[PDB]
């Protein structure tokens, strides 16, 4: 070792993390990436062949951006001409291969500027939104039926979301659902005509002469919410001569009553659909179950099967209400829940019964239910150890909740504490992702009896480049704050003495349900900042973060900016008590709630920090938008939360950054936390007369994510830590 | 999601 | 030991302990003036030298309103008071309006002018008025009787009567106002502006922190080569007016010459009761037209006859320093005065008769004629910068109209050692006048009668700051010349106190550049520069060199078609020569400005020259097509292929962004930079993003180009000097 | 007029 890891090994990528990414076709095969082709694998055997070669397109004139295949094999789809929107939505260029045929279909084609495209569930049917409007295919080569009529650019939004569905809601842009054997095709209307909108400049090339204003229909803290209307269309039955008709099913009258969001929708079976509503006070949803009449042609959705999920002392769910897993037969259905003690696991429901029937119990949670078969459930939780940033994959054997299986605990429990997973069609293998704290370790395994089949990558070409690299360790370990542990993590520095004083560079997110201490494995800033600079890079997850029981992440309800602010600062104050630490030179830094974070507590006159860098950082509640900020923070108004909101800004706190050094960042076209944000901290800070450093990047959206930007944000804010810390 |  | 030990630190500046005291006069009659002491107004007789009171500063105690302020009307019988003042542009505002009788001592709380008027005035003589609101006219013969609407075609952003847009305001007509009363009232003139096809700029406005969603500022505003306002002129009997018909307003046409293409309205000079002198410009603008027009007895209607039009025209570049000049008519009307560029390019006062072509020159020189100040029936009375043969130096002289032999200069010789830097306020028919000197030494201002220019009296000597700047180590200017391409070109140095040629200093090249600038004159300043040189020992320099103004036109039209080449050029050299003067610390020159001079800042370090070691740009101009269309078409033409395109797309700053990563640079922009657009700024950030360099920068919410409101001009320069301190290892 | 208001 002599080598150290560099800003430029961090930036133009020296050390790959090398993936396996498969698509499973069925519950024996799956798709996977070669050298550029398209390969297909059996996964019993490992054996490949090439199901679509490199070369295939060459002259297809166009660069193909993504392919996406129809569930029965027939058809390929080839996406084009890339235009990415928001952080889901983009729009593209599509075309249909004929694979039986080997030829494109230049018929009855898919226009320019699609919005969404999706193959039904089985078969080869296609569902398309363009102009906002829905339109369906039964065959890639005949003429499309319309769906909808309505759409209209900004006002309504068919089969696709809006910019708070896309970002708080849904997390896609996609809204439409298609049942099990794509018979119907269900889908949500948005309707944002009273929504106002967001507008900001943006330049463009420099070709352009004068700026272009971006107008988005965004709802901020306490305004005009989109509404939704939910409907399901009989694809089975389109007209050629006829339009279609869609069946509208509406909330509950327990959501009628006021605002109101649409925020889950699950399919149960080929006639029934399950549909989770959420008032706009978010401690109070609604799961509806409907049934398909057809004698009527109708879906009713009975009160005798509504399912009500609700919080006292908080909102509902980790970010919204969990999801339904329905058994096959649709008439039971599991699902994650807080317990009696907050503790959130799986609860069985009956379709009729109020009463579920928790199937988990302990101080721990599940993260998330990954498949659902007659004989087991599997899921992922940080049970192993009682460490809540490692995750596992368990078995539940159904017919006896006591027969629990972990299936990735024993595996490599040195280098592997922390796995996602990939089950086939059927649930009949699944591939292991653990994340680290070893490199990452792809790995297939057969359900059967949960024996490995084979390694798929273990990152050994990583590893043999590693070994001349002077590499920093991660800690992670526990502090303990009035009798309950807190978590943290730290970057340390190659060949770490105690004996030292080094320089501590607080990382902070530290937003509800966050998670900032776990067991993955990184590259990234601060790997350099560890390896070069020889800074220990900390991070600390207090009050408000996740995956511990609601008593911590509820303990910031409706007070944002005080308790998960609070407990940062007292934990650099730990820090600096185990010894190694300069006092003289602590840092905090944040991007968006980090940047939130780390502005509140540079402003908290506690004198623990030196310095610290806001990155496209929130600086008062009602600049964000309603669903994510009313969610915490309830509405802005005298007989709400009003005093908090105000109480709770970065501009309220100016004067004491007198105390400290400031880098300010943010992108001047981020649709997300808009740029207003930062130019009213900057303007108070203005006002009381505090020098900082600032830079706005031109055009640039909340990931400030260009390969030039990114290069350049990170190389402005090195100078900025490197100054502060009086490193050459 | 006040998220990068 | 009682020695010097003070420096005009950076509080200094800030908080203006060190305070220029004024004397602003407001001349009222030929004989006496207007001042205001500790918020009263006084009424001076200039003869004798005695006050009294004309109005206590508690006279509008009781109004209710914090006045902004005050308009006598010119026959002392009525006072009018400017409140709740809102600045638009750089002239532009509006205000609420009160009428007080001075008479009856009782504010007129019947048919009052209405809120958010956006400007106002007296007629000349008498106290009729005029005033625009919601882009309309409005007359009252008498302040408590109802107004007569003089037109009904104003509306927002697109139809301006009386005031001017955006480009007109900023440049063509350095102000709001687009309304010419004639000179004894019976007649008022305006112009009419049609904006219906002019481009906007928008840009975020955030205001409050209360405002939840920030606003979209839209403001017609052309840039080079859009399509451009078009003006109408109107002249309106007031003394014909009727409660019972709208009023006629009779339009002038352009000369056919110039209604052939884009043109300006560019010049309204009234020549006497019957008598209106126009000039329009076309939209290349080397060819003007002066139209003298005659109002008609019989018909009611105004006609400019041919034989009476002169053309002003250039061959070296455009028509005017800026804008071709006013002409200063004689009492019969039958006769004017005028600056313009004389055979060898230097702009002197010519002679010309209504009836003829030629005009003959009455002032001569390698020096220039800036300004006609007044015209009597003997004497004309001019500032130019002939004495001593100093540029930068500006004198009163009076030349007698009947033998152009006899030329005086009425200041040179005053105080020659303490000032070189006069302008001048006469009285109304001129028998007084004030004169103000700005430097070298303290402002001192005086009062003299020209009858035989004598001296009165001192007004204001500044003895007051003389007394505190006694043990203070100020610094000092020393002005001079090189002589590059066997020519002389100006450049003043703010040197350091107890300055010691045999040392080494850092040096800071204040640059602006602009055509026509003058950055070096005798002008004494309290500035940033006085701070960096007192308490940092920072040489402050600049230099006028190719482009600069008030040295004829071959300097001046040097740039012509052609910014940010010579201009530039020169101040690179300008710090080359200054180095081998030999008291400059090579490794430590930085250079630095304001809009074109922060344009010049930004080209100036994407050289490669390898001169400068970093520098800060202030709002500056990146690329030419982002200004707008009357500043940048004068200097550069059209940007088309078939005119000027080329070197529009070869001075943007943009394009020499990779040389950058030789220099240190910061970058300030206002948000609300109305005029030179955050957009400029936004464009070189990211250039030098786009090839990967390092630089400093800050914007300032909500803030315009002077970024001046206090607590953003305290900061701008609080973080200016950390910049320059750190670039000069200044601890 | 591309100059410092003032
Ligand atoms: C989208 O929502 C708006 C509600 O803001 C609906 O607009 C109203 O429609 C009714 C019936 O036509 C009118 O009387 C109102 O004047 C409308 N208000 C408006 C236009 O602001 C609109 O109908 C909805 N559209 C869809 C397709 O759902
Ligand atoms: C302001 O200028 C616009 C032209 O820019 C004038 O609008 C035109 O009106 C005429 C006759 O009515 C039409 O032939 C044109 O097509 C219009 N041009 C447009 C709208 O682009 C308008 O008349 C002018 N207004 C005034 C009062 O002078
Ligand atoms: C902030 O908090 C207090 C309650 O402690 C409240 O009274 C106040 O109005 C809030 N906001 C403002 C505007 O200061
Ligand atoms: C793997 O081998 C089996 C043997 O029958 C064959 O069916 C299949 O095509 C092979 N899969 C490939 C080549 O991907
Ligand atoms: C999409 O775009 C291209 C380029 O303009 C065009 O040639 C093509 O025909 C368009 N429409 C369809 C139906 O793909
Ligand atoms: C169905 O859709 C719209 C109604 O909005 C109409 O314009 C269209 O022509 C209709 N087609 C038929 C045949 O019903
Ligand atoms: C899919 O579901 C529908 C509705 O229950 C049913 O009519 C249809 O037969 C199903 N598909 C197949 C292939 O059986
Ligand atoms: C939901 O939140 C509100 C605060 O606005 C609270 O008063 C109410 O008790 C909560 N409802 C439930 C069911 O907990
Ligand atoms: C100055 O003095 C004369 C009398 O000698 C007087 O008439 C005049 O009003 C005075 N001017 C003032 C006080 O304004
Ligand atoms: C001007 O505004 C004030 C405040 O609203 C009002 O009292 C006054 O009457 C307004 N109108 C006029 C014509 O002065
Ligand atoms: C004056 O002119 C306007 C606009 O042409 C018109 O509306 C108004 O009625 C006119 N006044 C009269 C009645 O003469
Ligand atoms: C003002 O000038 C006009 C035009 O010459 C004239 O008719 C009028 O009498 C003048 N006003 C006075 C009272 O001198
Ligand atoms: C005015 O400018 C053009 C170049 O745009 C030039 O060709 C023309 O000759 C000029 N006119 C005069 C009077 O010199």
């Amino acid at each position: 070792s002599r080598k150290t890891y560099t800003l430029t090994d961090y930036l133009k990528n020296t050390y790959r993390l090398k993936l396996y990414s498969l698509r499973w076709i069925s519950d024996h095969e799956y798709l996977y990436k070669q050298e550029n082709n398209i390969l297909v694998f059996n996964a019993e055997y490992g054996n490949s062949s090439v199901f679509l070669e490199n070369s295939t397109f060459d002259e297809f004139g166009h660069s193909i951006n993504d392919y996406s295949i129809s569930p029965d094999g027939q058809f390929i789809l080839l996406e084009y001409n890339y235009v990415k929107q928001w952080r889901h939505s983009y729009t593209a260029s599509y075309d249909i291969y004929d694979l039986n045929k080997r030829q494109l279909i230049t018929e009855e084609r898919i226009p320019n500027n699609t919005q969404w495209v999706t193959w039904s569930p089985v078969g080869h049917k296609l569902a398309y939104v363009w102009n906002n409007d829905i339109y369906v295919k039964i065959e890639p080569n005949l003429p499309s039926y319309r769906i909808t009529w309505t759409g209209k650019e900004d006002i309504i939004y068919n089969g696709i979301t809006d910019w708070v569905y896309e970002e708080e809601v849904f997390s896609a842009y996609s809204a439409l659902w298609w049942s099990p054997n794509g018979t119907f095709l269900a889908y949500a209307q948005f309707n944002d005509t009273e929504v106002p909108l967001i507008e900001y400049s943006f330049y463009s090339d420099e070709s352009l002469q004068y700026p272009k204003t971006v107008r988005v229909p965004y709802p901020k803290a306490g305004a005009v919410n989109p509404t939704v209307k939910f409907f399901v269309v009989n694809t089975d039955s389109l007209s050629s001569v006829t339009n279609a008709t869609s069946i509208q099913i509406t909330a509950p009258a327990s959501m009628l009553i006021g605002d109101h969001y649409l925020c889950d929708v699950t399919w149960a079976t080929q006639e029934r659909i399950s549909l989770q509503w959420l008032r706009r006070i978010q401690n109070y949803s609604v799961m509806d179950i409907c049934d398909y009449d057809e004698s009527s042609g109708r879906w009713n959705c009975l009160v005798a099967r509504q399912h009500i999920e609700m919080s006292t002392t908080g909102w509902v769910g980790r970010f919204r209400p969990s999801e339904p897993h329905f058994t096959l037969d649709g008439n039971s259905f599991y699902k994650i829940i807080s317990n009696e003690e907050g503790y959130r696991h799986i609860c069985y429901f009956q379709i009729d019964k109020k009463d579920c029937t928790f199937i988990t119990k302990g101080t721990w949670e599940v993260i998330g239910i990954e498949a659902l078969t007659s004989d087991y459930l599997y899921y992922i939780s940080n049970e192993y150890k009682g460490m809540p940033g490692g995750r596992n994959l368990y078995k539940i054997q159904l017919s006896d909740y006591t027969k629990v299986t972990c299936l990735s605990c024993e595996l490599n429990p040195e280098r592997c504490q922390y796995y996602s997973v990939s089950f086939s069609k059927e649930a009949k293998y699944y591939q292991l992702r653990c994340s680290g704290p070893g490199l990452p370790l792809y790995t297939l395994h057969s359900s059967v009896n949960d024996k490995g089949l084979r390694v798929l990558e273990d990152n050994s070409a990583l590893d043999k480049m590693l070994q001349n690299v002077q590499m920093p360790s991660k800690k992670l370990d526990f502090i303990i704050l009035n009798e309950t542990k807190f978590w943290y993590q730290m970057i340390l520095p190659p060949h770490f003495d105690k004996s030292k004083k080094y320089p501590l560079l607080l990382d902070v997110y530290a937003g509800p349900c966050s998670q900032k201490a776990d067991t993955v494995f990184r590259l990234n800033w601060a790997t350099y900042l560890a390896s070069t600079e020889n800074i220990i890079v900390a991070s600390f997850d207090g009050r408000g973060s996740g995956y511990q029981g609601d008593k911590i992440m509820h303990a910031i309800n409706r007070r944002l900016g005080t308790f998960e602010v609070e407990d940062q600062i007292e934990a650099a104050r730990q820090f600096s008590k185990m010894g190694f630490v300069d006092n003289k030179r602590i840092a905090i830094w944040g991007w968006s709630y980090g940047g939130y974070v780390t502005s509140m507590v540079l402003g908290s006159g506690s004198g623990v920090f030196k310095c610290g860098i806001a990155v496209a950082p929130v600086s008062r509640w009602e600049y964000y938008d309603s669903v994510y900020t009313e969610r915490y923070m309830g509405l802005p108004t005298p007989e709400d939360n009003l005093d908090h909101y105000r109480n709770s800004t970065v501009m309220s706190r100016a004067e004491n950054f007198k105390q400290v050094e400031y880098l300010l960042i943010h992108g001047t076209a981020d649709d997300n936390v808009h740029f207003q944000q930062s130019a009213q901290i900057s303007k108070a800070l203005v006002d009381v007369g505090v020098d900082f450093q600032a830079m706005w990047y031109t055009d640039e959206d909340h990931g400030i994510a260009s390969s030039t930007a990114h290069q350049h944000i990170y190389t402005h804010m090195s100078h900025f830590i490197k100054q502060c810390f009086s490193l050459p | 999601y006040p998220s990068k």
